[PDB]
RNA sequence: GCUUUACUGCAGGCUGUCGCUGAG
RNA sequence: AUACAGGGUGACAACCCCGUACUCGAGACCAGUACGACGUGCGGUAGUGCCAGAGUAGCGGGGGUUGGAUAUCCCUCGCGA
RNA sequence: GCACGGAGGCGAAGAACCAUGGAUUUCCGAAUGAGAAUCUCUAACAAUUGCUUCGCGCAAUGAGGAACCCCGAGAACUGAAACAUCUCAGUAUCGGGAGGAACAGAAAACGCAAUGUGAUGUCGUUAGUAACCGCGAGUGAACGCGAUACAGCCCAAACC
């Protein structure tokens, strides 16, 4: 396919938000990210 | 003494006769040419425009539509219904012409508000109506103690809501006893049964 | 060929799309209107009464 | 913190503007040495540098520049 | 008002370029024209941009690849940030 | 769901009449 | 104790803490209302057919609606003081 | 900040925090210079109106809001132990529109008929009464009265 510069902004967030929660916030919170996302596995929205 | 305008509302009591039938088989060769709504710099009945609030002043506009005439413009049903439901013929609407001509007026005019309106007569097809519009954010009305009334907020948009005297009348609102159980104060208060 | 299986491999058609107004991906590209929120449709949010219970 | 109110609005309209660059610098290079993971830090600046250029803004509009 | 300029793009491939091509990189806002580009580098650091190319990131953020004339240097550049 | 000279109605077509509509 | 409502505190707390009664303060609403004041000027007699809202009031054809039945309200076509 | 980490910082120049007021407030969005799946292209009240210095100069409209409210459009399942009038119901749903509440409202009223009442909502009652109805199933007021709250005015014309 081919990107707008919008969608590509897009795809980039949710590329981000992808991530893992940083260790430091599993001790300030004494002990999960419910948005991981896989490319296969799942479908982005557009 | 009679007033001149005792002459024109005399002869519009007649319109298919001496010199006002004239002028209307004139007149109506070029409405016939005109659109839905024109705005008129002048009220075809002067005495009627009066007697209903026009002014000649800033802020006062009169426009004529026009409407199709006859019963409702209705589409047959397309799914079950009982006898009783299936009429298409002889359904009329429940507003009648000259309201449809306030409407369309006022919507022609977004910033303006319905004041009053009167016949002006009809030929086979269709009927013509003249609209008092007044303008509620003009100085010189927000400064009329006849007319500063219609600058208040919930008089906006009043003619979409029956507010009008053709409004009230078509709502059933004329008698003030007998029969109008159903109609005051309003007809959907009364269950719609009016 | 059944309608089935076989026929969901021929689907690679974009039509629904992220809405510029509503956020949904609900903008159908080729009609160039949100089946969600009615924009390309009309100024007004779409909006209906039976997408609730009549009585809430 | 180093940069008060007071000493702001005693400044000439040419002072904060100047103050201004000079502030924004001391970001940029902050960003700069953050972006090569650089370690000389001092997190609390970088978060007091971007709220005096905004005490800074919101007095050159206080004042009229 | 957003500025030009963001930051220093520091990384391996960053590095070679103003090693060997007198290249400079930079994160910019992604509204900046190339021309744009030159011009605040030249006003932030006083060197003379003979050529900018872009490109706009799956990291959200526009790239900047600077090369300065050969009258200046970029590794001394780079190198009082 | 379908049919028809089932019951009852509804569109639609034809036709008269009134309005549009005037002069000798 | 005019305070024995409720909560908190390492277990059943009026007296450990927050509160609670009493007293007091501010905002909002009531309301640009009530009162008050400015100006205006109420009313009555005799005479005068000078004025007082038309497709209206009313009637008929066709519909809808209503508890509205001969006696509901409305639309539509025609007629019409 | 949620959030009980590490590092670092701020606070007696009285921070945190709270109240009131102000500053900043990207893009899309009624979305309004044109176009576009939140971006792009070359000065903008687009569009419809009022006024008009007839120039977008001054203004209005647009869209939102839980329901409530006003004006229009308007079913069927269902009940009648079938079913067509009737019922479900002017309900569901749809179109338009206003406000903090709406709508109504100072009699061409009522008609306990009177030597009587005196704008209008609403509440209690009048009453499942009068009235309607394959006179079947079912539908169903009003005047009055007791209350709540109370408020009465402005034009057209005559004459100028
Ligand atoms: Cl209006
Ligand atoms: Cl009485
Ligand atoms: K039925
Ligand atoms: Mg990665
Ligand atoms: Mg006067
Ligand atoms: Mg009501
Ligand atoms: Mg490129
Ligand atoms: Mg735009
Ligand atoms: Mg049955
Ligand atoms: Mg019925
Ligand atoms: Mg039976
Ligand atoms: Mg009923
Ligand atoms: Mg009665
Ligand atoms: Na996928
Ligand atoms: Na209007
Ligand atoms: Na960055
Ligand atoms: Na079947
Ligand atoms: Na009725
Ligand atoms: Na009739
Ligand atoms: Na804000
Ligand atoms: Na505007
Ligand atoms: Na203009
Ligand atoms: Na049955
Ligand atoms: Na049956
Ligand atoms: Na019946
Ligand atoms: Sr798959
Ligand atoms: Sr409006
Ligand atoms: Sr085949
Ligand atoms: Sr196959
Ligand atoms: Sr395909
Ligand atoms: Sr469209
Ligand atoms: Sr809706
Ligand atoms: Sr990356
Ligand atoms: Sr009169
Ligand atoms: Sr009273």
């Amino acid at each position: 396919g081919k990107k707008s510069k919008a969608t590509k902004k897009r795809l980039a967030k949710l590329d981000n938000q992808n991530s893992r929660v940083p260790a430091w916030v599993m001790l300030k919170t004494d002990r999960r990210n419910h948005k991981r996302r896989h490319w296969r596995r799942n479908d982005t929205d557009e | 003494a009679r007033s001149a305008y005792s002459y024109i509302r005399d002869a519009w009591e007649n319109p298919g006769d001496g010199q006002l039938a004239e002028l209307q088989w004139q007149r109506q060769q070029e409405w016939r040419n005109e659109g839905a709504v024109e705005r008129i710099e002048r009220p075809t009945r002067l005495d009627k425009a009066r007697s209903q609030g026009y002014k000649a002043k800033q802020g006062v506009i009169v426009a004529r539509v026009s409407v199709r005439k006859g019963s409702a413009r209705k589409r047959r049903h397309k799914a079950g219904r009982r006898s009783k439901r299936q009429g298409v013929t002889r359904i009329t609407r429940r507003k009648d012409i000259q309201r449809v001509a306030e409407e369309r007026a006022s919507r022609t005019f977004p910033n303006l508000r319905v004041l009053n309106s009167y016949s002006v007569g009809q030929d086979g097809r269709q009927k013509w109506h003249e609209v008092i519009l007044i303008d509620p954010n003009h100085p010189a009305i927000q400064n009329d103690d006849d007319l500063s009334w219609i600058c208040a907020d919930d008089q906006a948009d009043r003619v979409f809501r029956g507010l009008t005297g053709a409004g009230r009348r078509n709502r059933g609102l004329s008698g003030k006893g007998k029969g109008s159980e159903k109609t005051r104060p309003s007809l959907r208060s009364n269950g719609g049964k009016a | 060929t059944g309608a089935g299986t076989p026929s969901q491999g021929k689907k690679n058609t974009t039509t629904h799309t992220k809405c510029r107004r509503c956020g949904e991906k609900s903008y159908h590209t080729k009609k160039k209107v949100c089946s969600s929120c009615g924009f390309g449709k009309s100024a007004k949010r779409r909006d209906y009464e039976w997408q609730s219970k009549a009585g809430e | 913190t180093v940069l008060h109110v007071q000493e702001i609005r005693d400044m000439t309209p040419a002072e904060r503007e100047a103050e201004l660059d000079d502030l924004k610098t001391e970001l940029l290079n902050a960003r700069a040495v953050q972006a090569a993971g650089g370690a000389p830090e001092n997190p609390g600046r970088i978060k007091e540098l971007r709220k005096a250029i905004a005490r800074i803004k919101t007095i050159q509009g206080e004042e009229g520049d | 008002s957003w500025d030009v300029i963001k930051h220093p793009h520091v990384t391996e491939k960053a590095m070679n370029d103003m090693d060997f091509q007198n290249k400079l990189q930079f994160a910019v806002d992604d509204r900046a024209s190339k021309g744009e580009v030159a011009d605040a580098v030249e006003e932030q650091y006083d060197v003379t941009v003979e050529q900018v190319n872009t490109q706009n990131t799956m990291d959200g953020e526009k790239k900047a690849v600077v090369r300065l004339s050969e009258d200046d240097d970029a590794q001394e550049v780079a190198s009082r940030i």
